[PDB]
RNA sequence: CGCCGCAGGUGCAGAUCUUGGUGGUAGUAGCAAAUAUUCAAACGAGAACUUUGAAGGCCGAAGUGGAGAAGGGUUCCAUG
RNA sequence: CUCUGGCAUGUUGGAACAAUGUAGGUAAGGGAAGUCGGCAAGCCGGAUCCGUAACUUCGGGAUAAGGAUUGGCUCUAAGG
């Protein structure tokens, strides 16, 4: 429907790749941030700000390679803001990446 | 005054307006001569730079030093599935040049032609050609067709066939196919215009157009490189260090007399992406493709009499940034304009070869396939794997 | 107050200006020249466009070093760029012309910018600092606004 | 809303830096109608305010 | 203001004239010395820049720290 | 490099990564052929153990020149 959610793994490295070493970690959070809407369609796509110190974990120039994330597309019912639907995107640590796939997770 | 100590031009002015090409494709520009002794074909193809490699060979050169020994040369391979021909124009020449009279195209052009005709394929309803079809299969169509055929045949001097690249077949993103008009050479105009005719709405390969081991010309669009400066676009040489507005400079630009800058002295802009006609480039092997018999086979690729192995052209991890060859190649002497992917006219010489250089039988001993991605040193997994033995994964398997 | 070029009807036009407005006088000309005669509706739609930047203002007068657009093309010109500040000066002006015109009773989904004209305003005085000690003015060209919004479908 | 007197009021109050005080993000409303010592040191007292610990340079290493 | 007389600090294109105003240049040059920001929330009509929290960083005690003398004169502090 | 303390990158941001620059690197084989001129850059560099020429105002020259060693870990002696 529309309160759905799910959980991904994004190639940070393939998304980064190229741009300065004080770009680094901004670039991986708008790249996120351009990840999330385009995997959804909503703008007002938020942060979880445990996903942005785990961005930054390895400081500015060496963002890890591999994150994994779940967005979830939710109700905004609770401003009176022009779209109805945001997406929250949180943390998932993992240990391997190894055959993890794009899951749909229940409520 | 006299500049004091001579040095040729920097770059040669042949070659100028050097700026980007308004084609992609490359133009012929001028076919072969036309004789009417000659049997009927035709004098171009378009095939696909795949990528480069090596070969050895033994070469049979009388009193050269590298005479009954072998030599490693490089080689650029040109991926070239048949090519479709699906229309037809005739031309007239006339004291002001040489004009299109008449143009006939066939019955069920294919969807990558109409791809061609298009610059949106996707928010189009794709309806070129279709009343041009109904009067196809029409009867009062069909004698004005065979009408303009018999005024072509009565009128025309010049008669070329307008054939596409069929693009299912090559490993690319490009969906939408290229057209290319191939002039047809070696006879009267109505022998040539039943012969097109007959060639009408199919398929010519490589092996019919081209031969083996003939030295042709290949056209193309130079590499781009973009605006350079003088240092890379016409290589110049470098001021000196202590230079306070610049190195990378041409220092004098004309003298003051013309009281203007010469169009012949050096200036920053676009390198690269430059129409180009290179010639006298021998063919060394023409490929076979992946036929499938039963359980196929891949050998009639390089397999060379010689090794008897069971690899084709491909190297391991395939040609970078171009894909695999599953279609007919050409395999061509020497290095050749373009980056991976660009599309390669290719025609027949307008020389004639007499010359030992030329007119050599060549005969392959080796064709490298070791991986283009590295420094790689095995040619097959076959090989790989059994100079390696098992792995952890092949184990854990 | 004293518009230039008054209108064919006043009952079935509607008027908006301003004056003294720290807006660019030449990009906002040439976002009025692009706005000029269009529908209010679309009007609006082009402009929130031109804040997006979906769709450019086509620079055809004050042009000497703007850079080249693709969007152009469509006001088919090759130089064009996105004046935000502009755009939203001649929003608002544009929604106070729709309440001027919805307060003395008009139909709004049906009004067309007749006229439309830009005006400089006297200029602001500051300071920069140059070289061998000298001061340089540092001016603003602001801008006064007219339109006139004229009922017709 | 806006939180500087009561920062420098806290770093006084507490004989800190304005670094190590830290200031309750969900209790705004109640720091922020704070204009005086004693209120800091009520809010210090009921632990709205708090000193933070000091950033750790251990000396292991080097032992 | 016209006519008869009378009297001039009495006629401008210039003087690298003087004072004032305005252009083209031009929406141009430019807003590039000293490593660096990011996520969320709050207030608010409005947030890249305010405040709060979290993170990542810098000055690194011959400091981008804490105090003074000259000098400044209210710049200090709250509120708007 | 870090702690206490302080800060928000030095009067703006975003997107790209052409030429020419400015600052910083690297470079096969040669090794000053470059240039007015080795300019600029590079080489050398700390410490320990050896070993140090002409000349001299006998003080110096002198770190002359030249050579070797240098990490980690486990011990053994000697020095109150
Ligand atoms: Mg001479
Ligand atoms: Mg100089
Ligand atoms: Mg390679
Ligand atoms: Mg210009
Ligand atoms: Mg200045
Ligand atoms: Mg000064
Ligand atoms: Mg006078
Ligand atoms: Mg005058
Ligand atoms: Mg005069
Ligand atoms: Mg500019
Ligand atoms: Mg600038
Ligand atoms: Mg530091
Ligand atoms: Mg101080
Ligand atoms: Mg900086
Ligand atoms: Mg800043
Ligand atoms: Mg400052
Ligand atoms: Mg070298
Ligand atoms: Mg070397
Ligand atoms: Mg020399
Ligand atoms: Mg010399
Ligand atoms: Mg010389
Ligand atoms: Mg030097
Ligand atoms: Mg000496
Ligand atoms: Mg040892």
């Amino acid at each position: 429907n529309e309160v759905v959610t799910r959980e991904y793994t994004i190639n940070i490295h393939k998304r980064i790749h190229g741009v300065g070493f004080k770009k680094r970690a901004p670039r991986a959070l708008k790249e996120i941030r351009k990840f999330a809407m385009k995997e959804m369609g909503t703008p007002d796509v938020r942060i979880d700000t445990r996903l942005n110190k785990a961005v930054w974990a390895k400081g500015i120039r060496n963002v890890p390679y591999r994150i994994r994330v779940r967005l979830s597309r939710k109700r905004n019912e609770d401003e009176d803001s022009p779209n109805k639907l945001y997406t929250l995107v949180t943390y998932v640590p993992v240990t391997t990446f190894k055959n993890l796939q794009t899951v749909n997770v229940d409520e | 005054s006299h500049r004091k100590f001579s040095a040729p031009r920097h770059g040669s002015l042949g070659f100028l307006p050097r700026k980007r090409s308004s084609r992609h494709r490359g133009k012929v520009k001028s076919f072969p001569k036309d004789d009417p002794s000659k049997p009927v074909h035709l004098t171009a193809f378009l095939g696909y730079k795949a990528g480069m490699t090596h070969i050895v060979r033994e070469v049979d050169r009388p009193g050269s030093k590298v005479n009954k020994k072998e030599v490693v040369e490089a080689v650029t391979i040109v991926e070239t599935p048949p090519m479709v021909v699906v229309g037809i124009v005739g031309y007239v020449e006339t004291p002001r040049g040489l004009r299109t009279f008449k143009t006939v195209f066939a019955e069920h052009i294919s969807d990558e032609c109409k791809r061609r005709f298009y610059k949106n394929w996707h928010k189009s309803k794709k309806k070129a050609f279709t009343k041009y079809c109904k009067k196809w299969q029409d009867e009062d169509g069909k004698k004005q067709l065979e009408k303009d055929f018999s005024s072509m045949k009565k009128y025309c001097q010049v008669i070329r066939v307008i054939a596409h690249t069929q693009m299912r077949l090559l490993p690319l993103r490009q969906k939408k196919a290229h057209l290319m008009e191939i002039q047809v050479n070696g006879g009267t105009v109505a022998e040539k215009l039943d012969w097109a005719r007959e060639r009408l709405e199919q398929q010519v390969p490589v092996n019919q157009v081209f031969g083996q081991d003939e030295m042709i010309d290949v056209i193309g669009v130079t590499k781009g490189k973009g605006y350079k400066g003088v240092t890379s676009r016409w290589h110049t040489k470098k001021l000196p260090r202590k230079t306070h507005r610049g190195l990378r400079k041409v220092a004098c630009i004309g003298a003051w007399h013309p009281a203007r800058v010469a169009f012949s002295v050096a200036r920053a802009g676009q390198k690269g992406y430059h129409h180009r006609t290179e010639i006298n480039k021998k063919i060394y092997k023409i490929g076979q493709g992946y036929l499938i018999k039963d359980g196929k086979l891949i050998k009639n690729n390089a397999s060379t009499d010689y090794d008897l192995s069971d690899k084709s052209i491909n190297p391991l991890g395939g040609f970078v940034h171009y894909g695999e060859v599953t279609n007919d190649f050409v395999m061509l002497k020497g290095c050749v304009v373009g980056t991976k992917k660009r599309v390669l006219t290719l025609r027949k010489s307008l020389l004639v070869q007499t010359k030992r250089r030329a007119l050599e039988k060549i005969d392959l001993k080796f064709i490298d396939t070791t991986s283009k991605f590295g420094h790689g040193r095995f040619q097959t997994m076959e090989e790989k794997k059994a100079f390696m033995g098992p792995l952890k994964k092949d184990r854990i398997a | 107050v004293r518009y230039s070029l008054d209108p064919e009807n006043p009952t079935k036009s509607c008027k908006s200006r301003g004056s003294n407005l720290r807006v660019h006088f030449k990009n906002t000309r040439e976002t009025a020249q692009a706005i000029k005669g269009m529908h209010i509706r679309k009007a609006t739609k082009y402009l929130k466009d031109v804040t997006l930047q979906k769709q450019c203002v086509p620079f055809r007068r004050y042009n000497g070093g703007v850079g080249r657009c693709a969007q152009a093309k469509q006001w088919g010109w090759t130089q064009g760029r996105w004046p935000k500040k502009s755009a939203e000066f001649l929003l608002h002006m544009l929604k106070n012309a729709e309440s001027n015109a919805e307060l003395k009773g008009l139909d709004v989904d049906s009004l067309v910018i007749e006229h439309i004209q830009v005006n400089k305003a006297p200029k602001m005085r500051r300071r920069t600092y140059r070289a061998h000690g000298r001061i340089n003015p540092y001016m603003s060209s602001p801008c006064h606004i007219e339109m006139i919004l004229t009922e017709k479908e | 809303s806006m939180l500087r007197l009561q920062k420098r009021l806290a770093s006084s109050v507490l004989r800190c830096g304005k670094k190590k005080v830290w200031l309750d993000p969900n209790e705004t409303n109640e720091i922020a109608n704070a204009n005086s010592r004693q209120q800091i040191r009520k809010l210090i007292k009921d632990g709205l305010i708090i000193r933070k610990p000091v950033t750790v340079h251990s000396r292991a290493r080097c032992r």
